[PDB]
């Protein structure tokens, strides 16, 4: 080849990534219907062991065989831009139930939001520090990516070591907080935005705190250089997109629908 | 630079996290329970849930979160 | 902890033909064959699931 | 309803509907010429063995090709939003009847002075009484006075229904929880159908409309002979 | 791999009736699948 | 406060190659635009090959939208079919 | 009285909220008449206009739920 | 486009049965379903 | 070797030709279904003696033809075989996610063909709309299975989006600024754009139909203070931007057809075909409610959603006249695929002119949920995306196998598909306008002539899919290795011989400014 771009070995995981995905799915439905766990253990541990083996190839591509070009590096930018977006747009589609709802209460829910025999959260108590701590995060991963830059081991560490431990707190306090609610899943339109919302963007958490650990893990045997670091800035960039999220469900399903 | 971002960090950001970590404490106490009114929009059940007796949210908390039938 | 990368690249560049998802050695096929395995398998069971299902 | 070998629309039964008649009759005309035109063209540029193959300049013509459809669609839209307006039109209704959907019939409710509701079951083709239509005639039709302004209420009790009636130009889901308003006005007495027009299952295709328009005088009869 | 016609797809066009026979099986698989489906929801 | 490895150190294979050839202003992975001479027989387009042909493309004029595709051979300049542009391979 | 007359207030093809309102306000009036034990009949208007518009089966429901104490309606 | 002459020639005959074999593969196994439905 | 290949495939040609015969396959599964539909219809009474059977037939048909057939091949299959040589990069951005976007769609399928095998299969419609595809009026599997199909579909399509968004932008010539690629490049771009957004909001929807059947949500459910209306909204919020994905790609290969068999080096007003392809994609997405005239909506969103619909007719039209254009003073070569691309723009602008008929919502009263909509949708999406896609298999065959068809047959094939798709559709104009529902399994006695007329055209059409296949094999079996093809100075695709190597552009093109 005389281009910059990647021809990429050729490799199971796209495969068993199909496969993972038949079996969860398969297996949601024998866990709904069929009063059984089995096929969705397997496919979650499938799903795993393909995410596992597919990102651990990138990082033997890039880092240990030199194939991530600044052609190459570009593409992934644009690649994890557009997932985000896509992901935006999902996020898009329970803002919209959740305003339908809120905007317009059929008299079933009394004609009012939130409905009769709906206690919300007081948004100024747990849900104002998850705002603090989430925010905080992104102040943290800010100073991560500049210590990175400027080739400081030590304190990139440090500061995505914070950034961890605040998603971490998160992920806790809202555990905390979906056990002590008053309200569940079922009780109406009131609980389904709320648990359905939020329980997508906790997802989205874990999802955003792994991805960091990667990155912390792959710091701490000195994968990034100064300049080349891709991983971490899509960590950094799907961080953000988490806290934003947040922000907009604060604002709207915490505050504004209390 | 590094420098203004750990400034921040440690300037405001953990501090704001301290301060609403003191207020969340200071509000933490259990709240009385509501009395349970068996509202038709609250605690639906059109399919039992396929975990434990079908009619258990899935972090159900006896104290605060009544069945169909009300507080267990 | 040391700085262990070019350790790494020389591995993962030795001019043996394997791809990239066996390049690391033993431990690879291992758990490529678990993977499968599972994957494989797993796609029968759903299949076997499907007959069953698919009568009362 | 419809008859054998029918090409068009349903006579008009109400006022809209006729201007709905007259709004597709315009409307057609436009899509035939632009059809004909597209297919002229075509097969006047596939008949010579004139060539010019060098690059063309697209400026002008694009001009041509935007400001002409911009017109056309203005020429649509302006009788099509005057109609649109005249059936949202506050009117004085004399009458309210609401119909229900359900699994699989309708059923009516005439509640304005007494609480008169009934059920409205297809005639079963083997049931069906010489010259009744296969598909179409209930066991109850919809008794509605004539030449009268008519509020119609539409919802369901299960899954979504729509009640249509195209001789009058109507067709309204019926949706569950939601009480969706349309306005009814026969010029004829008669009976006029209708068939449910959102898939409900397994008998979407069997759950017919038949209303009944009577003058007044007979429309109150009726009602006074149902206590 | 094989380049070229006949040796770029993961079928064998070097017999014409084994090939017949494969597209036979392949489009007429697909073309029947719903007829054996009606056929399973009417014995039900 | 240091420990993060530059890619002066650490970058390999084709990465390092084209770090390599940038700091030489060689760019034999065709990551830049190559600018045209006036395209004469005189003064050819001198088109680079590892091999004894390679595809040009041809926008005989700024902002023309249709590209011009042709295989230019070794030996005597080709001339672009729409323009007459001159190319010459240069293995 | 023949039947309801628009309402500039419920003027689109949702006419939900006009049923549910008028039935709020029928029976809020009739608890402020029977409270004093006034006289129902200032209530009428109400009365016409919900049985007019209101499904059966909702007046039916919502009469069961202010009998069960479950009504999410404030009366 | 221009082609090579055909390395496999496929004679009138041979397309004949090539075109009755295709046919019969969609309407033996569709026709078997759709005359048995009285038996389903 | 053969598992390394066709199973790990990292390969855009390889991938591509497995889209293809995924395509081909699942065209077949939804013309069965389709001839299932006409058999019920074709005399009155009943032939399956199950409508709740019909009704899944019907839903099965539109999520095979839509989902497995049309997205597979145009996208999957024209898509990867000729974006990366019109551009002359050397595969996709991400060549293993790509494999990925292939291998979900067999067991997408397979759950499909598994929510028909399972209690009584989906009889939904392919709208799925509540509370008939709800825990009551579908209880079981079935339609939860219907879901994850498109779940899988859905990831799919949009790792796919990412993929060629990300290659059309980052893979060109440094010197091919976006305005030097070929159309079809564009209309694969802008579908891929219409996919990244839409896609997202249907999973949104669809999960959350999937929450009220499971997990005792109400979003659609009243009595929790849901509305079936919202599923409606995500419904069609990601299904108009839908038909143009459908028809997008279709509008890319018709500008290459039409440029080819004109002999022309370029399309007429290329910078207008871009502008109407990012018109329609952007309008595209302002419009859903027209699917919605008869809930119960205000009359000034009626009257904006009539008004915006409209419009597209603007951009469309830019690019039907481009079409004739190209045409004019053309050096004709009348190949089978230019008798698909005339067949298209014709077919085209008639269901085109019936769905600016059916856009305003006063006269859509009417036709709302007739065979007047069917015959629409026909015309522009069956015909529209059959027809492009026809005429481009015809067209490429040669490049991607090496080996040409008999024109004189692929001539014969299009004459029968232009008589029986005619004959089966435009009848089903007249059966709506007298008021003829559709989704129904049997019609009142005065409907028997024209669904007579349109069930005897399903069987011509048939015969034309059978002859299809016939045509198919005699090129495989005859072994005609293409030598020369015109026009390689404005056709790259074809610049690297039929079929091209495994690798292509190993040495990328060059290109100054
Ligand atoms: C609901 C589910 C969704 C299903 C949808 C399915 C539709 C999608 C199809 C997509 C394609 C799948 C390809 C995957 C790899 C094939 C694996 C396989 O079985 O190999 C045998 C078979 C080839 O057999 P061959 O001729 O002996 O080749 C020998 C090798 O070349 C020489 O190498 P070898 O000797 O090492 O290996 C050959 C050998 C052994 O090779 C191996 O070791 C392979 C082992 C693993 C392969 C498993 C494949 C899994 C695919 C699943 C579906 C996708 O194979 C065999 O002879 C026995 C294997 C038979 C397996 C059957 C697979 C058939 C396809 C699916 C049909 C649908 C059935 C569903 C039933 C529905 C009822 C309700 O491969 C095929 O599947 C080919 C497709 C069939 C022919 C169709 C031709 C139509 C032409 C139309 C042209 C239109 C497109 C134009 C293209 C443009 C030109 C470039
Ligand atoms: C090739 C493959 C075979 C094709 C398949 C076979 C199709 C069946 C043939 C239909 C023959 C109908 C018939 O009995 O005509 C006698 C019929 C006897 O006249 P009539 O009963 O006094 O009808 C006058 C009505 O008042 C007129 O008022 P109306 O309200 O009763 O009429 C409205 C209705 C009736 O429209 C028609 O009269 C027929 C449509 C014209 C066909 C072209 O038509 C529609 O609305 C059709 C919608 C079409 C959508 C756009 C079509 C674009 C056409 C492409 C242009 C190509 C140019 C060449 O003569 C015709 O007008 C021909 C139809
Ligand atoms: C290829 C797929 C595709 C395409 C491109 C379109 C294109 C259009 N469609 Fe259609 N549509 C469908 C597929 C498609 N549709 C499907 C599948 C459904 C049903 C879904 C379901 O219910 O299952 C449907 C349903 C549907 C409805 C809902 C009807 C109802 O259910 O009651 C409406 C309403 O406005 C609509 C309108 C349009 C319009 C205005 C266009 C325009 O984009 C067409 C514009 C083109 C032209 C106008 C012709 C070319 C133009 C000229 C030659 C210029 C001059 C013309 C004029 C001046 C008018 N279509
Ligand atoms: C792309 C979409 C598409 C395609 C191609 C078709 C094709 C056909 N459809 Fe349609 N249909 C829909 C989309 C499509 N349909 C949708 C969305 C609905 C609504 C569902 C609902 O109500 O919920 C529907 C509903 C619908 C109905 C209404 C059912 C009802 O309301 O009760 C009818 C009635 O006749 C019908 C008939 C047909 C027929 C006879 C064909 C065909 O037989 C016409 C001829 C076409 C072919 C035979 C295809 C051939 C192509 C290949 C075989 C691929 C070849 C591949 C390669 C060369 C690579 N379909
Ligand atoms: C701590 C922070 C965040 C934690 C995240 C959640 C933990 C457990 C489950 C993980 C997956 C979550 C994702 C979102 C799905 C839906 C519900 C999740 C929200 C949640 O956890 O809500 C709980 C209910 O969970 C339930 O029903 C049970 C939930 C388990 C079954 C879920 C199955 C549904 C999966 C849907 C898959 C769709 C995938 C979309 C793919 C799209 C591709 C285009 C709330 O508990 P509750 O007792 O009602 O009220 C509290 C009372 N004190
Ligand atoms: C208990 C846990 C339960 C939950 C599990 C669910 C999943 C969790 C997974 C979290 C994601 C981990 C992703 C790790 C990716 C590691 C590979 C990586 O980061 O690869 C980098 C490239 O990035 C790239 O491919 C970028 C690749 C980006 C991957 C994007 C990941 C977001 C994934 C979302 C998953 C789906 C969510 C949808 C839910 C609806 C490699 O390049 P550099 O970093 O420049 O290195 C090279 C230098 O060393 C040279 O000097
Ligand atoms: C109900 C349950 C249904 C859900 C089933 C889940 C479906 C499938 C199972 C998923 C298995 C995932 C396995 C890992 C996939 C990793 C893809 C990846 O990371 O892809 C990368 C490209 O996409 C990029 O960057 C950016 C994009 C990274 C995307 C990561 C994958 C997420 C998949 C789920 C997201 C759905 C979207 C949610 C929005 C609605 C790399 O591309 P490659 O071509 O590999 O390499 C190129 C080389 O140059 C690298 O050195
Ligand atoms: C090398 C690979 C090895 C493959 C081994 C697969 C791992 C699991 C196999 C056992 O299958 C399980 O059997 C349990 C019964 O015997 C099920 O009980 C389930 O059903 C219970 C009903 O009592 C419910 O409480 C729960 O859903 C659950 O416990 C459980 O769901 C199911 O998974
Ligand atoms: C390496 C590749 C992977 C291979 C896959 C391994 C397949 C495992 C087969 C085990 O089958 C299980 O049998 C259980 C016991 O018979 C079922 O119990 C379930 O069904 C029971 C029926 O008695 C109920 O008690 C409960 O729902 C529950 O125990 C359960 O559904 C099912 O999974
Ligand atoms: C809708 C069907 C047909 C529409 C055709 C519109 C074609 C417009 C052609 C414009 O091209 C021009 O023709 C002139 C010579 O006549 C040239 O002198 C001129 O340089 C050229 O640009
Ligand atoms: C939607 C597309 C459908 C198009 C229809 C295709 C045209 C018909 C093709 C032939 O199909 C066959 O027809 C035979 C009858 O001609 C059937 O024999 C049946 O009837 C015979 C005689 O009547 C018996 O001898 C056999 O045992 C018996 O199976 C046989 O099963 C069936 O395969
Ligand atoms: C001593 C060691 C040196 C790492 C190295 O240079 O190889 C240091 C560098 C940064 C350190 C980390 C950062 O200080 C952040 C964390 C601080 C906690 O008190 C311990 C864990 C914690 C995650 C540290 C682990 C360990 O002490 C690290 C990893
Ligand atoms: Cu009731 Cu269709
Ligand atoms: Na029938
Ligand atoms: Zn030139």
């Amino acid at each position: 080849q005389t281009h910059a771009y990647h021809m990429v070995n050729p490799s199971p995981w796209p495969l068993t990534g199909a496969l993972s995905a038949l079996l969860m799915t398969s297996g949601l439905t024998m866990w709904f219907h069929f009063n059984s766990m089995t096929l969705l253990m397997i496919g979650l541990t499938t799903n795993m062991l393909t995410m596992y083996q597919w990102w651990r190839d990138v990082i033997r591509e890039s880092t240990f065989q030199g194939h991530h070009t600044p052609a190459v590096q570009k593409g992934l930018r644009y690649g994890m831009i557009l997932f985000i977006i896509s992901e935006v747009l999902f996020f898009t589609g329970f803002f919209w139930a959740f305003y339908h709802s809120s905007l317009a209460p059929t008299p079933e829910l009394g004609g009012c939001w939130p409905p009769t025999g709906i206690h919300p959260l007081n948004p100024l108590e747990v849900p104002l520090l998850n705002t603090s701590v989430l925010l905080a995060s992104g102040v943290s991963i800010t100073w991560a990516h500049h210590s990175l830059m400027e080739g400081d081991r030590k304190h990139m560490l440090q500061a995505l070591f914070i950034t961890i431990t605040l998603g971490v707190y998160f992920t806790l306090l809202q555990a905390s907080e979906y056990y002590e609610a008053p309200f569940t899943i079922s009780d109406g339109v009131y609980g389904s935005t709320f648990f359905v919302a939020t329980g997508f963007h906790g997802l989205h958490v874990i999802i955003g705190s792994t991805f960091l650990i990667v990155c912390f893990f792959r710091q701490l045997k000195f994968h990034f250089t100064s300049n080349h670091h891709f991983g971490f800035e899509a960590a950094a960039w799907y961080w953000h997109f988490v806290d934003v999220v947040w922000l907009f469900l604060y604002v709207s399903i915490y505050w504004w629908g209390s | 630079g590094a420098r203004t971002w750990r400034f921040l960090t440690f300037g405001l950001a953990l501090p704001s996290v301290a301060l609403c970590t003191l207020n969340s404490w200071l509000h933490s106490g259990h709240r009385e329970r509501p009395a349970f009114i068996p509202y038709h929009h609250l605690r639906i059940r059109t399919k039992p849930f396929s975990w434990g007796d079908g009619n258990h949210t899935f972090f159900h908390n006896p104290r605060v979160n009544p069945l169909p039938t009300g507080y267990e | 902890f040391e700085n262990r990368v070019a350790e790494k690249q020389k591995l993962f560049q030795e001019d043996n033909g394997l791809p990239v998802h066996l390049k690391g050695g033993a431990t690879d096929n291992i758990l490529y064959r678990v993977t499968m395995t599972l994957c494989l398998g797993g796609t029968l069971y759903s299949l076997y699931c499907l007959g069953w299902a698919s009568f009362p | 309803m419809a008859y054998p070998m029918q090409l068009g629309f349903q006579d008009a039964t109400s006022p809209i509907m006729e201007e709905l008649l007259h709004f597709h009759d315009h409307t057609l005309m436009i899509v035939f010429l632009i059809s004909s035109l597209v297919l002229y063209i075509i097969s006047l540029m596939l008949t010579t063995k004139l060539t010019h193959t060098s690059t063309m300049d697209a400026q002008e013509v694009e001009t041509i090709w935007t400001i002409l459809p911009a017109i056309i669609l203005i020429l649509i839209a302006l009788p099509s939003l005057r109609i649109l307006y005249m059936m949202d039109e506050i009117n004085n209704p004399s009458l309210t009847v609401k119909t229900m959907g359900h699994q699989w019939y309708w059923s009516y409710e005439y509640t304005d002075y007494e609480d008169l509701s009934f059920d409205s079951y297809m005639i079963p083709t083997s049931e069906l009484k010489p010259g009744e239509l296969r598909l179409l005639e209930v066991d109850n039709r919809v008794v509605l006075p004539m030449e009268m302004t008519i509020r119609m209420l539409v919802s369901s009790e299960d899954v979504l229904h729509s009640w249509a009636v195209p001789s009058l130009g109507l067709k309204t889901d019926a949706i569950p929880g939601r009480l969706n308003q349309t306005t009814l006005m026969s010029s004829r007495p008669g009976l006029y159908y209708g068939q449910c027009s959102e898939i409900c299952g397994s008998n979407h295709s069997f759950m017919p409309i038949v209303l009944e328009l009577v003058p007044l005088k007979y429309f109150e009869k009726w009602s006074a002979s149902m206590l | 791999y094989e380049e070229g016609p006949g040796k770029n797809i993961p079928f064998s066009v070097e017999n014409k009736w084994r090939l017949l026979a494969m597209m036979t099986l392949f489009f007429g698989s697909g073309f029947a699948a719903p007829f054996f489906i009606v056929r399973h929801q009417l014995l039900k | 406060g240091g420990g993060v490895p530059t890619d002066e150190e650490q970058a390999t294979g084709l990465e390092r190659e084209v770090m390599l050839a940038a700091r030489k202003g060689q760019d034999p992975y065709n990551i830049l635009a190559p600018k045209a001479t006036s395209g004469t027989k005189e003064d050819p387009n001198l088109v680079p090959s590892i091999t004894n042909k390679r595809i040009v493309g041809c926008i005989c004029e700024e902002d023309n939208s249709t590209v011009i595709w042709f295989w230019l051979h070794k030996g005597e300049a080709q001339r672009c079919p729409s323009c007459g542009t001159h190319y010459k391979l240069v293995p | 009285y023949q039947t309801a007359p628009f309402d500039s207030r419920f003027p689109n093809q949702n006419q939900t909220r006009n049923c549910w309102q008028n039935y709020l306000d029928f029976h809020r009036c009739e608890k402020a008449m029977t409270a004093k034990g006034g006289d129902v009949s200032v209530c009428e208007w109400y009365r016409r206009v919900y049985k007019s518009l209101c499904p059966i089966s909702w007046v039916s429901t919502w009469d069961d739920r202010r009998a069960e104490g479950t009504f999410p309606g404030k009366i | 486009i221009t082609a090579k002459p055909a390395k496999t020639p496929t004679s009138p005959k041979e397309q004949a049965i090539g075109l009755s074999v295709t046919f019969l593969s969609f309407l033996l196994p569709a026709g078997w379903v759709l005359y048995h439905l009285d038996n389903y | 070797m053969f598992i390394n290949r066709w199973l790990f495939s990292t390969n855009h040609k390889d991938i591509g030709t497995l889209y293809l015969l995924f395509g081909a396959w699942a065209g077949m599964v939804g013309t069965a279904l389709s001839l299932l539909i006409r058999a019920e219809l074709g005399q009155p009474g009943t032939l399956l003696g199950d409508d709740q059977i019909y009704n899944v037939v019907v839903t099965a048909h539109a999520f095979v033809m839509i989902f497995f057939m049309v997205m597979p091949i145009m996208i999957g299959g024209f898509g990867n075989w000729l974006v990366p040589l019109m551009i002359g990069a050397p595969d996709m951005a991400f060549p293993r996610m790509n494999n990925m976007s292939f291998w979900l769609l067999p067991p997408s399928f397979l759950l499909l063909l598994a929510s028909s095998m399972v209690e009584a299969g989906a009889g939904t419609g392919w709208t799925v709309y509540p509370p008939l595809a709800g825990n009551l009026a579908h209880a079981g599997a079935s339609v939860d299975l219907t879901i994850f199909s498109l779940h899988l579909a859905g990831v799919s399509s949009i790792l796919g989006a990412i993929n060629f968004i990300t290659t059309i932008i980052n893979m060109k010539p440094p010197a091919m600024s976006q305005y030097q690629t070929p159309l079809f490049v564009w209309s694969v771009m802008i579908t891929a754009v219409l996919l990244l957004l839409s896609l997202p909001v249907l999973a949104a929807g669809i999960t959350m139909l999937l929450t009220d059947r499971n997990l005792n949500t109400t979003f659609f459910d009243p009595a929790g203070g849901g509305d079936p209306i919202l599923y409606q909204h995500l419904f069609w919020f990601f299904g108009h931007p839908e038909v143009y994905i459908l028809i997008l790609p279709g509008f890319g290969m018709i500008s290459h057809i039409v440029t080819y068999y004109s002999g022309k080096k370029e399309p007429f007003g290329y910078m207008g075909m871009v502008w109407a392809m990012m018109s329609i994609g952007f309008l595209g997405f302002i419009v859903w409610a027209h699917h919605m005239f008869t809930v119960g909506m205000d009359v000034d969103t009626r009257a904006y959603f009539t008004s915006a619909t409209m419009i597209i007719a603007i951009p469309t039209g830019v690019k039907v006249f481009s079409w004739l254009a190209t045409l004019h003073g053309g050096n004709i070569k009348w190949s089978p695929a230019m008798m698909w691309a005339l067949g298209f723009i014709f077919l085209f602008t008639v269901g085109g002119l019936t769905g600016i008929v059916l856009a305003n919502s006063s006269l859509d009263i009417v036709l709302h949920d007739t065979y007047y909509v069917v015959a629409h949708f026909h015309y522009v999406l069956s015909m529209g995306a059959v027809f492009a896609i026809m005429g481009g298999f015809v067209h490429w065959f040669p490049l991607f196998s090496g080996y040409t068809l008999n024109d004189t047959w692929a001539k014969i094939h299009f004459a029968i598909m232009f008589v029986g798709v005619n004959m089966t559709f435009f009848p089903q104009h007249f059966l709506g306008l007298s008021g003829m529902p559709r989704r129904y399994s049997d019609y009142p006695d005065a409907y028997t002539m024209w669904n007579t007329i349109s069930s005897m055209g399903s069987f011509i059409s048939l015969t034309a899919v059978m002859l299809m296949v016939f045509i198919i094999w005699e090129a495989f079996a005859s072994k005609r290795e293409v030598l020369t093809v015109d026009l390689t100075t404005t056709n790259l695709e074809w610049l690297n011989g039929c079929p091209p190597p495994y690798h292509t552009f190993e040495e990328p093109t060059y290109v100054n400014l």
